[PDB]
RNA sequence: ACGAGACUCUGGCAUGCUAACUAGUUACGCGACCGGUCGGCGUAACUUCUUAGAGGGACAAGUGGCGUU
């Protein structure tokens, strides 16, 4: 079998208020601005 | 041509084939207070006091009449018979004769063109008919 | 309850202000001009939208109505809206003014005019009304 | 310019007059419109205490008709309802004979020609074709053809040679004639819609009207603008000048002639019923007219009672 | 949703149900444009569909609700409109000035 | 923009229409006397009872009263 794939996006609005919130909040601003 | 849409209501119809002929006094072809079921005897001899004997010597009205319902078998003999009269005047001298025996017969009474439309109702869900439902427990 | 749902009101509205000439106060032709001009896909809502044509008609024919701006009203609204009186209502022989006016009149090198006549002052200060 | 009077009132009718008509040859009958399933029959007395019988009840019709008309002879009488049937009412059996429910298409009104060679009927698939009884393809109109909905032709009013009128409540309205039947123009401007109008004899006149009331004048040979003459709302009821030629209609209760010539009325004196209540509406009424002589009107309110009047037409 | 649109669709609706990742399972829906949910023109208006997904922790439902545009003829969407939408025929053009002067060849 | 309403099915009404050798008419009729139609069979009336379709029909439409009228 397979598994889907989370973009930052949709994994923050997730996990924004859960375990993972930090690190869901650590991969988006890293998608954001990460240069 | 031919029009005849004769006495009905509720369930049953009289049949009522408008000709001349004979056009004696009958009642399911029986005598005027005479029917078996002895219920609702009177509604036909009164008009036939007012006008003369003369006057039904030529209306023919052979009637066929089917129906289980007393409510529905009678009650259309009045609707027939108001029908017949005014089929009879409106073709044959004119409709003021009709408009005046018309006039008489339905301001006596309304119930002749109306029918009763209550009818029984659906059964529904989670209940023994249309409005009961089923005991609650708690 | 019979209040009509806004589609029949609106569609009432925009059938009378574009078709006002054909429509008149009878239910029936109401219902058949309705349906000649206009696409009504139930024949339920096209006796509604008909039925509120004849009230709302009953309701123009003793005057103006807000929602709709057919084409006579406006017209007649212009052609009075345009009118002017034979003489201005500014055109008095006399105008009364107070001795105030009169002396800014004077200090505003007016006091030449003829058509002024000057009217007593109020001989009291009772102007505000009580408190309580 | 004549002198009328409700002389006296009647009473015993449910249908209401829409669109006068007849035929020379067996006038014999005169029909009115209805709404019961209906087309109800007037009678003729010409005395004091008779202006009008209810002798039957016409049960029989699909729908309600548009219009009224009659064959050339009177054995005929083509009754088409607002749905595209035809009834033709004779009394070879005292009743109706022939129905025809054959359109596609909702078709207005029906006619009949005056020599029995065209039949025309009005589609909606925007095709109008031209029909006889010898069983041959006479003509179609295929391109360019009518951008709405027609209603009913007409013809010569006397005995000439037939030409062809398409009038429409779709306010277009042509007229050809057999000879040339030719088209010079097409253009728009018009300000209402034609119930019907009648041509002349002779085919040089075509009356107009309007709500705006700019009612123009038609010729047979082009499209030439002549005139613009007034007029009052949409008519309802027409009846030509049996004599000459004016014009007549009626905004409501009131009625208005306008005469080519004079233009002005000589003196109309008007009864009407009153009531203590001022907010109610008093019944309203159509039209009226004569039917070939001018002794005798008709008209019925909305309240259910039906008047006549007797004028001295002089 | 894009690709829908574009191809016509007066709107659409996809709703994502399962396991979003994370032992609960999430409901994502995404409408856009618009759609009717009641009465009868849902059965001729709207067409819809049910789709399951095996992923390798389990099953991800998709649904997909398509509101078709009217169109008379073709049967690419419904005939009969919208049997709440009035629609009005515009009444003929007259521009008329005061004299009626008309441009002829 | 959804929902409500509209809508769909369902009743309640057509002396109008479309017409039915499967249920319902028939006096160029026999199965009747001392001028009342008489059931395996007797069915060029486009049908009223039955069936079902195309439509019609009701809209707070009319009137009176209350209400920002």
């Amino acid at each position: 079998g397979t598994d889907l794939v989370t973009d930052p996006f949709e994994d923050f609005e997730f996990n924004c208020n859960t375990k993972y919130s930090g690190g869901v909040t650590r991969n988006l601003m890293r998608e954001l601005n990460g240069g | 041509q031919s029009v005849q849409v004769f006495g009905r209501k509720k369930t049953a119809t009289a049949v009522a084939h408008c000709k001349r002929g004979n056009g004696l006094i009958k009642v399911n072809g029986r005598p005027l207070e005479m029917i078996e079921p002895r219920t609702l005897q009177y509604k036909l001899l009164e008009p036939v006091l007012l006008l003369g004997k003369e006057r039904f010597a030529g209306v023919d009205i052979r009637v066929r009449v089917k129906g289980g319902g007393h409510v529905a078998q009678i009650y259309a003999i009045r609707q027939s018979i108001s029908k017949a009269l005014v089929a009879y005047y409106q073709k044959y001298v004119d409709e003021a004769s009709k408009k005046e025996i018309k006039d008489i017969l339905i301001q006596y009474d309304r119930t002749l063109l109306v029918a009763d439309p209550r009818r029984c109702e659906s059964k529904k869900f989670g209940g023994p008919g249309a409005r009961a439902r089923y005991q609650k427990s708690y | 309850g019979r209040v009509r749902t806004k589609t029949v009101k609106k569609a009432a509205r925009v059938i009378i202000e574009k078709y006002y000439t054909r429509l008149g106060n009878d239910f029936h032709t109401n219902k058949r001009v309705c349906e000649e001009i206009a696409i009504i896909p139930s024949k339920k809502l096209r006796n509604k939208i008909a039925g509120y044509v004849t009230h709302l008609m009953k309701r123009i024919q003793r005057g103006p109505v807000r929602g709709i701006s057919i084409k006579l009203q406006e017209e007649e609204r212009e052609r009075r809206d345009n009118y002017v009186p034979e003489v201005s209502a500014l055109d008095q022989e006399i105008i009364e003014v107070d001795p105030d006016t009169k002396e800014m009149l004077k200090l505003l090198d007016f006091g030449s005019l003829s058509n002024l006549q000057v009217t007593q002052p109020t001989v009291g200060m009772n102007f505000k009304t009580p408190r309580g | 310019t004549e002198q009328m009077t409700l002389r006296g009132t009647l009473k015993g009718h449910n249908g209401w007059v829409t669109q006068i008509a007849t035929t020379p040859q067996f006038p014999d009958m005169i029909l009115s419109a209805s709404r019961d399933k209906t087309i109800i029959m007037w009678k003729l007395t010409r005395d004091e205490t008779n202006y009008g019988i209810p002798q039957r009840a016409l049960r029989g019709h699909s729908h309600f008709v548009s219009d009224v008309v009659i064959s050339s002879d009177g054995q005929f009488a083509l009754s088409g309802s607002w749905d595209g049937t035809l009834r033709l009412w004779d009394l070879t059996t005292g009743t109706t004979t022939r129905r025809f429910v054959g359109h596609t298409k909702d078709v207005l009104s029906v006619a009949f020609s005056s020599d029995n060679r065209q039949i025309v009927s009005g589609s909606r698939d925007k095709t109008i074709k031209l029909w006889n009884t010898l069983g041959v393809c006479k003509y179609t109109v295929q391109d360019e053809s009518h951008s709405e909905w027609v209603s009913c032709v007409r013809f010569s009013p006397n005995s000439s040679n037939p030409i062809i009128v398409s009038c429409g409540w779709d306010k277009l309205v042509k007229v050809w004639n057999l000879a040339n039947c030719k088209l010079k123009t097409n253009h728009i401007g018009h300000t209402g819609y034609l119930n019907t109008v009648t041509v002349s004899p002779d085919g040089s006149l075509c009356a107009s009207g309007g709500k705006d009331g700019q009612a123009m004048l038609w010729d047979l040979n082009e499209g030439k603008h002549l005139y613009t003459l007034d007029g009052g709302d949409i008519i309802n009821a027409l009846c030509f000048s049996p004599n000459r030629y004016w014009l007549c209609a009626a905004t409501g209760p009131s009625i208005k002639i306008w005469d080519l010539e004079g233009k002005i009325i000589v003196d109309e004196l008007k009864q009407e019923v009153i009531s203590t209540s001022s907010k109610a509406e008093p019944p309203q009424c159509t039209s009226l007219a004569w039917s070939a002589d001018g002794q005798t009107l008709f008209a019925g309110y909305t309240d259910n009672l039906v008047r006549v009047w007797q004028v001295t037409i002089g | 949703l894009r690709f829908i649109m574009e191809s016509g669709a007066k709107g659409c609706e996809v709703v994502v149900s399962g396991k979003l990742r994370g032992q609960r399972a999430k409901s994502m829906k995404f409408v856009d444009g618009l759609m009717i949910h009641s009465g009868d023109p849902v059965n001729y208006y709207v067409d819809t569909a049910v789709r399951h997904v095996l992923l390798r922790q389990g099953v991800l439902g998709i649904k997909v609700k398509i509101m078709l545009p009217w169109d008379p003829t073709g049967k690419i969407g419904p005939k009969k409109p919208l049997p709440d939408h009035v629609s009005i025929v515009e009444p003929k053009d007259e521009i008329l000035p005061t004299t009626p002067i008309s441009e002829q060849k």
